[PDB]
Order: structure tokens, then C-alpha cells, then sequence
């Protein structure tokens, strides 16, 4: 609980930490899938100019 | 007459062969670009290089 009680908080200030451990995991999996298909799209972008 | 027939045919047959050679060369050049961008492996570059000569 990372706030002193009875204080004034602003918008977007973090209040708790709910120990992600699954959201981090499928974030890693989606990050790996994006880190494949980004190069897969970039090489096709370079190739499509030469009509290969 | 056979010599005149060979003269009338060979200049077009060699032109067809030259067009075939340059089509294979354009194929090899596109395959080389597709290799060096990283899309394909060296084997399907080497087979096109082989078909070229």
C-alpha cells in the first residue's frame, strides 16, 4: 500500500501493487509474437518495392 | 537452300534463348534480394543461381 493515509493524491498516482505474475507472462508472450511479426512485416515492406 | 533456312531461323532462335537467359537472370536477382533481406535461406538462392547458368 504505497500511499500515506489521509493525504492528497493526484490523478494517475499508483496506490497498490497487485503482484501481476500472469499479466507479465502473457505480456511477454505477446511481446515475443510482436517481436517476430514486426520483422516479418518489415522485410516484406523492403521487398515489395522491388516486386520480389 | 538449307543454309538460307538456317540463316532465317537461327537469329530468332538465339534471340529467344537470350530472352530466356535474361528472364532467368532477373529471377536470380530478385531471389538474391529476397535472400539478403533475410526472407529465404541459401538453398533456394543456390537453385536459382544454378538455373541461371
Amino acid at each position: 500500500r504505497l500511499f500515506k493515509e489521509g493525504s492528497d493524491v493526484k490523478a494517475g498516482q499508483q496506490l497498490y501493487q497487485i503482484d501481476p505474475a500472469t499479466y507479465e507472462a502473457d505480456y511477454q508472450s505477446a511481446q515475443a509474437n510482436l517481436a517476430s511479426t514486426q520483422e516479418q512485416a518489415q522485410r516484406y515492406k523492403l521487398l515489395v518495392a522491388d516486386q520480389a | 537452300a538449307d543454309g538460307l533456312a538456317a540463316r532465317g531461323t537461327f537469329t530468332e532462335q538465339l534471340q529467344a534463348q537470350r530472352d530466356l537467359v535474361k528472364a532467368s537472370d532477373e529471377y536470380y536477382q530478385l531471389a538474391d534480394k529476397r535472400y539478403r533481406t533475410g526472407v529465404d535461406n541459401y538453398l533456394t538462392l543456390l537453385d536459382a543461381q544454378r538455373s541461371l547458368f
